[PDB]
């Protein structure tokens, strides 16, 4: 089946070459995984706090201009 | 790193060196001697003759079997060469000398060659083999340099068809600077 | 030995094998060229080992 | 080419910065 | 070529750079560098534009980066960024491949900002999203260009300094993701209130909770009211960006590790590291145009031919007017199966559409994926010219055989990549997470390099 | 008049008069191009490779007693070159040498 | 030549291995003196003598 | 999760040999890593996982 | 292949000696 199989086998094969990429990729282990969801957490928490003051403090300087 | 000698206005002058070159000791100290006390500019247009054979440096000292030429006559001397490996290094050296000149802001069409000294560097081993099974040395004999450049009253402006050249450039200069980059 | 070769890379990755080629190494090591049967994919098997 | 120095931005910014006020508090406080 | 380095050649020759550090600075001071550079900018976010009069407010212009300097955000000296290796990568421009002229390079970005800037602020300025200037007159329409010109400027210079090493990475990454990060924060504990008929209502979903968990006299009202809001946000919301998040972290971290070393020296061993995601956030990018034009296109072609249905079948448009914007929706035809669904409900009332819109997301973003590696000189060609010219190799391999082993990874981490890029962002919209996975993948990328960064020098520190 | 061409006849038999077997095409070539240096005065000499066909058709030691040559100066290209001309050498073909002059060839 | 035993086949692999240069980071060694391997061979210059 | 000798001693003899060939085909597994670029992790639990063998080896004989 | 392109790319690659130092680097521009 030529119009089938022309099409069928490319996409087939798409996913027999998916799969074996993420057999290949070195996946984050739990300890990893652990060590950066801490770290991210945190550095979240620094820049967005920083900024959430920021955008606070001008808010009734904002009110004195307007 | 010493010099032999002091120059006399440090401010007034330029130094460069080399050590461990692989040309004749005999050859660049006779070669030294003939530009010794010249204008840089003077001294680098002469260097250039000798490479083209249109002047020679008279072998004075080391003079054992030299031929005679009729440019030796020009030095009130009947021995002379065209060393030019020796020409071609000193060259490299008044370059490098000049540049010297230039990052001490100095006026670089007075400079006169002061001092100039070639200095015996350890020599390198290799051999040759000899009839009856005899091994012989086969010896290098290499040289430091050093000349110490000071400014005098007279100017000579460059070159027109020297100034005039292009910048070179050099391919392999560009890849190591990008592999560094 | 080849029979060794053959039997150990069938248990180790439970694979058919059709037979075994073998040199020693300038260096001596000794190179095995194992070839799969036809039911097999070399390709797919050297993922599954991580080759490739 | 031109070059400038790290603090030359802090204060040159800064000084925009304040600039950026005058013109906030005297065009508000000259017509109110 | 010629008459575009020697075009450029002159104006760069008077551009302003910085100075280099001489000796390598300490962490300490990096971060001293690092926290007034972020300080800076976001004081000029908080500053909203002087003279903006007419229309876009003054309520807004209070409140929000709408109206503010930095109304263009990044975008002017980011699309520099991305039109030049377009171009680079594109071949319209030849490569000045010396370091000084490749400086000289960047040069001419750094010019392409800055005419972008005055480009799109003369623009604004005409399209009257300040007003008309026969009505503010040209004196406050120059002054909306300079404030938002010097700006760039600034923004575009302080950047640089610390990638060069007077600071710690790159300020634009590190301004995109705060602001992504104070979004998310300020939806999770802004102290704003709205008048409900009810009474005032905290913006911060946070601060609503226990603002409703306190007032209300049933418990079980609360539970409901600040977590299913749709006029304002709720902490569901704020629980599905948790779970993305996580699993944005967990997928941060694929990649194949291959083997290289240096051709000069022996041992030496390094990884050449191809992640998941190949292509970033572009391809989303390009499917956002697609999707975004699409629909501007097929609402005026129906307009002019609604008679065809050769127009008709493409899409059916209807003009939504739901308070804000008029909202296109694709009535029918092509268009509606090539838009999102709006609600949960609506996902299930219509299960074929789902899979057809779903399907089509992917598609195209690991295609857009695919094509764009090839556009931007990150093929496997590409990549093994890089090793090459760094002297790199892999262990048993020649030079030309590099290019088939890369192949094996690069195009297909390019579609995977595309279609988990693709995939994440439907999930996290559909879960309604805020900023959505191109924010998330940004923001988690970046806070990985600064922890990289502070865990090396931690050693000590 | 810096680009101009001429044509010559290089008399090879007095220009390698004496000159040992082994040396005899190759002292033509030497000779080649040190006429044409005299006459157009350009360092920068490049003989065409018609021309070396020429000189080396009937071996090392049988050189071509004359041959009809052409000079042409043309601009140096190359603007790295020190010399902004230089001298190009091609040959001409010619059943007899009687009566044949030093010409100028117009372009 | 071609015709080789076990034997002799793996002593030239052993003087195979032990020809190369040192690894550079035994140079940042505390106590370290060796600069360079002083027991290379080369195949025409000394015969290994079996 | 580290082997040590102590907590292998009571243990009994088809327990460790099952114990042993799961380090085994944990080391098989490093040295294929060694060769494909694995990270310096899973380098240095090559020696960390030799000597689990060798304990567990140890505790049998 | 003809043998006859053996002469004619040895006659075009004489023709160099008067482009010294901006010889093409290939004659088949297209592709
Ligand atoms: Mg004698
Ligand atoms: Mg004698
Ligand atoms: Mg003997
Ligand atoms: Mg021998």
């Amino acid at each position: 089946m030529d119009q089938v199989m022309q099409f069928v086998e490319p996409s087939r094969q798409f996913v027999k070459d998916s799969i074996r990429l993420v057999k290949r990729c070195t996946k984050p282990d739990r300890k990893e995984f652990q060590k950066i969801a801490m770290a991210t957490a945190i550095g979240f928490a620094i820049m967005g706090f920083i900024g959430f003051f920021v955008k606070l403090i001008h808010i009734p300087i904002n009110n004195i201009i307007v | 790193v010493r010099y032999s000698l002091d120059p006399e206005n440090p401010t007034k002058s330029c130094k460069s060196r080399g050590s461990n070159l692989r040309v004749h000791f005999k050859n660049t100290r006779e070669t030294a001697q003939a530009i010794k006390g010249m204008h840089i500019r003077k001294a680098t247009k002469y260097l250039k003759d000798v490479t083209l054979k249109k002047q020679c440096v008279p072998f004075r000292r080391y003079n054992g079997g030299v031929g005679r030429c009729a440019q030796a006559k020009q030095w009130g001397w009947t021995q002379g060469r065209w060393p030019k490996k020796s020409a071609e290094f000193l060259l490299h050296m008044l370059k490098n000398a000049e540049s010297n000149a230039e990052l001490k802001g100095l006026d670089v069409d007075s400079l006169v060659i002061e001092h100039i000294q070639v200095n015996k560097a350890p020599k390198m081993r290799r051999r040759t083999y000899r009839a009856h099974g005899r091994i012989n040395p086969y010896m290098s004999s290499p040289c430091h340099i050093e000349m110490i450049l000071t400014e005098k009253e007279q100017i000579v402006p460059k070159p027109e068809e020297e100034v005039a050249q292009k910048k070179k450039i050099s391919q392999k200069k560009l890849k190591k600077q990008k592999l560094m980059a | 030995n080849k029979h060794q070769i053959k039997q150990a890379v069938k248990k180790l990755y439970d694979i058919d094998v059709a037979k075994v080629n073998t040199l020693i190494r300038p260096d001596g090591e000794k190179k095995a060229y194992v070839r799969l049967a036809p039911d097999y994919d070399a390709l797919d098997v050297a993922n599954k080992i991580g080759i490739i | 080419g031109l070059k400038v120095g790290p603090v030359p931005v802090l204060v040159m910014s800064l000084l925009f910065i304040a600039s950026v006020f005058m013109l906030h508090i005297w065009g508000k406080y000259t017509r109110s | 070529a010629i008459k575009f380095l020697e075009v450029i050649k002159p104006f760069c020759v008077i551009l302003p750079e910085i100075q280099k550090p001489e000796r390598k600075i300490q962490f300490k001071e990096k971060v001293l560098w690092t926290a007034i550079t972020l300080f800076i900018f976001l004081v000029c976010c908080q500053i909203p534009l002087f003279g903006i009069m007419s229309s876009d407010f003054y309520w807004m212009r209070v409140i929000l980066n709408r109206g503010t300097l930095m109304e263009l955000g990044i975008s002017p000296i980011v699309t520099s960024g991305l039109i030049m290796q377009l171009l680079a990568g594109a071949k319209i421009i030849e490569v000045g491949d010396t370091p000084k002229d490749r400086a000289l390079f960047n040069g001419a970005q750094k010019l392409f900002g800055m005419i972008i800037t005055i480009g799109q602020s003369i623009v604004y300025v005409m399209t009257g999203m300040y007003g008309d200037p026969s009505e503010m007159g040209a004196g406050i329409c120059l002054l909306i260009t300079i404030q938002l010109f010097v700006a760039g400027l600034i923004v575009l210079l302080l950047d640089e300094l610390l990638q060069k090493g007077y600071g710690l990475g790159s300020g634009i990454s590190l301004f995109i993701a705060t602001n992504i990060c104070e979004t998310i924060v300020w939806k999770a504990f802004s102290p704003t209130t709205v008048n409900t008929g009810r009474g005032m209502e905290f913006e911060g979903a946070i601060i609503a909770l226990f603002h409703l968990l306190a007032t209300r006299t049933d418990k079980v009202r609360a539970l409901r009211e600040a977590f299913y809001r749709q006029n304002l946000p709720n902490l569901m919301n704020l629980i599905a960006t948790i779970f993305v998040f996580a699993v944005v972290i967990y997928f941060q971290g694929f990649r194949v590790d291959l083997p290289i070393k240096s051709a000069r020296y022996r041992g030496q061993y390094n990884t050449y590291p191809i992640k998941l995601f190949y292509t970033s956030n572009i391809p989303i990018i390009l499917q956002s145009a697609l999707v975004s034009n699409l629909y501007v296109i097929s609402q005026m072609l129906s307009a002019r031919f609604s008679g065809n249905l050769l127009v008709s079948l493409l899409g059916t448009w209807s003009d939504t007017s739901s308070g804000g914007p008029a909202r296109a929706y694709p009535v029918g035809g092509l268009c509606h199966y090539l838009s999102p669904p709006e609600s949960f409900g609506s996902v299930l009332e219509d299960p074929v559409h789902a899979v057809v819109y779903i399907v089509f997301m992917l598609g195209s973003c690991a295609f857009f994926s695919k094509t764009w590696i090839e556009v931007s000189g990150s093929s496997a060609k590409d990549v093994a010219k890089q090793l090459k010219e760094q002297q790199m190799v892999m262990r048993g391999h020649r030079e030309t055989s590099m290019v088939h082993e890369l192949n094996r990874y690069i195009p297909t981490a390019a579609a995977f990549g595309g279609l988990c890029i693709g995939a994440l962002s439907v999930l996290a919209d559909f879960l309604g997470a805020i900023g959505s996975g191109t924010g998330i993948l940004l923001a988690v990328t970046i806070i990985y390099q600064y922890f990289e960064i502070f865990v090396k020098e931690q050693s000590e520190v | 008049n810096e680009v101009v061409t001429r044509e010559y006849t290089i008399n090879i038999h007095k220009r390698i008069h004496g000159v040992g077997f082994k040396k005899r095409a190759p002292r033509a070539l030497k000779e080649i191009r040190k006429f044409a240096m005299k006459e157009m005065g350009t360092p920068d000499v490049r003989i065409d490779t018609r021309l070396n066909k020429a000189v080396w058709a009937k071996g090392i030691r049988n050189v071509p007693y004359r041959i009809r040559v052409r000079l042409s100066r043309k601009r140096n290209e190359d603007e790295d070159s020190p010399n902004k001309l230089y001298t190009l050498v091609t040959y001409v073909p010619v059943t007899t040498f009687k009566n044949l002059q030093t010409v100028n060839v117009d372009e | 030549s071609s015709h080789k035993t076990f034997r002799i086949k793996r002593f030239l692999a052993k003087k195979q291995k032990q020809n190369r240069p040192i690894p550079q980071w035994i140079w940042m060694k505390t106590g370290n003196k060796i600069r360079y391997n002083s027991k290379r061979r080369h195949w025409r210059r000394t015969k290994l003598g079996l | 999760a580290k082997i040590k000798a102590r907590d292998l001693r009571g243990k009994k003899k088809e327990e460790l040999l099952k114990q042993l060939d799961d380090l085994k085909v944990e080391l098989s597994q490093l040295r294929v890593a060694k060769v494909t670029g694995g990270a310096a992790s899973k380098l240095s639990k090559i020696r960390v996982v030799r000597k689990s063998i060798a304990r567990v080896l140890t505790v049998i004989n | 292949v003809a043998k006859q392109r053996i002469r004619m790319a040895n006659e075009k690659h004489s023709k160099n000696i008067t482009q010294r130092g901006n010889v093409a680097k290939t004659s088949r521009n297209a592709p």
